[PDB]
């Protein structure tokens, strides 16, 4: 199922958390790693990712399943790049992670990196599955 | 391939007049512009990586190997860039070298020893070596930088030996 | 074999600074500049040899204001860094280059391409300037104010990774305040106006020049006495003298208008810069101003940013503004750390993807 894409994902140990999401119609996760952050997307986390406002998220931040996030780069609406890069933030000095979102025909892609991992690497590796399932028609 | 010739190990970087032997005998087996191999061998400072010389009195560079530390493995070392002198080859020096890295490294508090190879493998079982999995060596840092740092889903998409040993 | 130290290649408007990583300071510092013929060896002529020979030369530079114009000039530049003042084989070596602040996409596309098929670099990497001064100083998160020769930007920064929305790019640096000096120095009875003049007036810039903090007094000082005059000796022994001029000159940086410019000053970019970022990160932007580039060593320029901030951020704010020592090479300082950091393995853009993905890769692993 949808599971053995967030299995291919997890493959190589580099990311801590997968999933991929609808977000046409009613969104909803399809497939997640349990127990992590992505798992608890909401639609109105969904609708901030793929919405009008590109803007606000600079200055107010997003979250994903609560985690607040910082946005770096907005590609997520751009033909050719569909992609939005970002970094969590914690408090207390907790470490902070590299997350990228892609966006195919029907789903959200987001990947977030374990610690240390670089945010070019994350980003390519959600670009090629994106690519994948647009080739798919998904 | 009993040895006869009195030798030293000595890092590059207590006989840094030595550095240039040290760069010929190097490129000579893998060629490469010598500005960086000066350079590499340049690095070599007690607080790794350093690079060995195998040298004989009457001085003569009889060999080389370079020694790095290990990501995430205080007890290990790297060893690259083994080499022995092409002239002097088959004669015990490069078995004097290896073991006189395990001596070096263990005085030192390591345990543990890895390496690369290909074609050179048998040489390194014969000295004890055995398969193990990779590691990451750590680089050259100068002491002056910082240091702080539901739809179905459609289907999914369809060499070296490492060797270590303990001391 | 020993698997080999990267380079680390620096690209300004004025100038290149090139080295190993690992190490502290770059081994080549050599203008950016192709020179040809006014009206011989070459057709072209390029780095030191160009300086050598200015005086028969035009000079050009293929980077302006940080971003490459010239590509076929800049490939000179590169073919220099390698062969003649590194006298290296790029083949041998990845290779971490340096890009401006908001660099066009087709740009670092280019750049990806001519080290790969030109060079045939076995990998590569791309860095924001102002990220790499920011390690320098020993930090990941805060906001850098890189002035050059050619561009001002300031960058803000979180965890190591600009945030270009928030960049603000100011076309006024050090060959600006040059120029300036050039005339204002005329208007005080000199005449600076060739190119060979140009590069006189600009070491007198680097010498006697700084920024004052508060300029309306002491440009009182300067009309009151004369304990602000400095002499400077010409190379055929000729003396001149400098007085108000020596802050009038760097105050542009303050107040672009100076040059004409409908511009806000360094201080109020770095604010605005500040403000266009996340609520949670200002406290620390505020508090981690990093300065770079050979236009931030006047005396003064820290202090005068420190109190020149407050007047802008709330009272509450607290406001720290760093100056590092070698800021003036920061850049190249920031890209040997970088580039010898274990993690920076995991980054390069290797021979193998360009061949899979294109120029087109630099996108998804560089930022
Ligand atoms: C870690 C890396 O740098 C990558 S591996 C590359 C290793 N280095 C090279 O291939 C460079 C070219 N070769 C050399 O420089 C030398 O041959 C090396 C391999 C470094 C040292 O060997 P040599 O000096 O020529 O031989 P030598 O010490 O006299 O012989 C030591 C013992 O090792 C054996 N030996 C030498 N070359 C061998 C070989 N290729 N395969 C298996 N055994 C070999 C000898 O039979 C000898 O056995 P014993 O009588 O002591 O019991
Ligand atoms: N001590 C100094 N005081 C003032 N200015 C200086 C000093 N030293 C160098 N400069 C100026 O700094 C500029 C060069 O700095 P830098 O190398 O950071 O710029 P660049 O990287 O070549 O160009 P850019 O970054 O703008 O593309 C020159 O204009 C030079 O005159
Ligand atoms: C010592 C030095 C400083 C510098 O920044 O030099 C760079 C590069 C240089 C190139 C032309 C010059 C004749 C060649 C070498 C000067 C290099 O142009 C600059 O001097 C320009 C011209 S005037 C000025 O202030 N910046 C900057
Ligand atoms: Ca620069």
């Amino acid at each position: 199922g949808w599971n053995a894409y967030i299995d291919n994902l997890m493959a190589d140990g580099t990311c801590q958390d997968a999933a991929i999401v609808g977000y046409k119609d009613s969104p909803s996760v399809w497939a997640a790693v349990p127990g992590k952050t992505f798992v608890n997307i909401t639609p109105a986390e969904v609708g901030v990712l793929v919405g009008k406002d590109r803007s606000s998220f600079y200055v107010n931040g997003l979250t994903l399943g609560g985690q607040k996030c910082s946005v770096i780069r907005d590609s997520l609406l751009q033909d050719g790049e569909f992609s939005m890069d970002l970094r969590t933030k914690s408090t207390g000095g907790a470490p902070t992670f590299n997350v990228t979102v892609t966006k195919t025909d029907k789903t959200l892609v987001l990947l977030m990196g374990k610690e240390g991992v670089h945010g070019g690497l994350i980003n390519k590796k959600c670009y090629e599955m994106a690519s994948h399932l647009r080739r798919s028609q998904y | 391939h009993m040895s006869l010739a009195e030798l030293t190990l000595e890092p590059v970087h207590r006989r840094p007049e030595l550095l240039d032997a040290c760069a010929d005998l190097i490129n000579d087996q893998w060629p490469r512009s010598r500005t960086s191999r000066l350079h590499s061998l340049g690095q070599s400072s007690d607080a790794f990586p350093l690079c060995l010389m195998l040298l004989s009195p009457h001085p003569v560079v009889v060999g080389h190997a370079r020694l790095s530390r290990v990501l995430n493995q205080p007890q290990s070392l790297l060893v690259e860039t083994v080499v022995v002198a092409r002239a002097l080859r088959g004669r015990g020096f490069g078995r004097r070298l290896m073991e006189g890295l395990e001596v070096f490294a263990r005085a030192r508090g390591f345990r543990k020893l890895h390496l690369t190879t290909h074609d050179q493998v048998h040489f390194y079982t014969h000295l004890g070596y055995q398969l193990g999995e990779p590691v990451q060596g750590l680089v050259f840092t100068s002491r002056r930088l910082p240091a702080t740092l539901l739809p179905p889903p459609p289907p999914l998409p369809e060499p070296i030996f490492w060797m270590e040993k303990d001391i | 074999d020993d698997d080999i130290a990267a380079l680390v290649v620096d690209n300004g408007s004025g100038m290149c600074k090139a080295g190993f990583a690992g190490d502290d300071a770059p081994r080549a510092v050599f203008p950016s500049i192709v020179g040809r013929p006014r009206h011989g060896q070459k057709d072209s002529y390029v780095g030191d040899e160009a300086q050598s020979k200015r005086g028969i030369l035009t000079l050009k530079y293929p980077i302006e204001h940080g971003i490459v114009t010239n590509w076929d000039d800049m490939e000179k530049i590169w073919h220099h860094t390698f062969y003649n003042e590194l006298r290296v084989a790029p083949e041998e070596h990845p290779v971490l280059l340096t890009e401006a602040p908001l660099n066009p996409k087709a740009n670092r596309e280019k750049m990806t391409q001519i080290m790969f098929e030109t060079f045939n670099t076995p990998a590569m990497y791309v860095a924001i300037q102002a990220v790499l001064s920011l390690y320098a100083s020993g930090r990941t998160t805060g906001i850098v104010m890189d002035s050059g020769d050619g561009v001002t930007h300031t960058v803000p920064i979180y965890e190591g990774y600009a945030l270009p929305h928030a960049i603000l790019r100011l076309d006024l640096a050090g060959r600006d305040l040059t120029d300036y000096l050039m005339k204002i120095l005329t208007e005080r009875g000199y005449s600076f106006t060739t190119t060979a003049e140009r590069e006189i007036v600009r070491d007198i810039k680097e010498k006697l020049c700084y920024v004052a903090l508060d300029f309306e007094q002491e440009m009182a000082t300067a009309a009151s006495s004369s304990s602000l005059e400095k002499s400077y000796e010409l190379p055929d022994g000729q003396v001149i003298t400098i007085g108000n001029e020596r802050f009038r000159c760097p105050e542009a940086l303050f107040q672009p208008s100076f040059l004409g410019m409908e511009s806000c000053g360094i201080h109020e970019t770095t604010f605005n810069s500040i403000m266009k970022c996340d609520v949670d990160i200002r406290k620390d932007l505020y508090a981690n101003t990093v300065l770079s580039g050979g236009t931030t060593m006047y005396p003064g320029i820290a202090d005068r940013m420190q109190k020149e901030i407050t007047a802008l951020a709330p009272s509450t704010m607290k406001i720290k503004i760093i100056a590092p020592p070698e800021r003036k090479y920061s850049v190249w300082i920031g890209g040997s750390i970088l580039a010898s950091l274990s993690t920076f393995q995991q980054m390069w853009i290797s021979k193998q993807e360009y061949d899979e993905s294109g120029p087109s890769i630099v996108h998804r692993k560089c930022f």
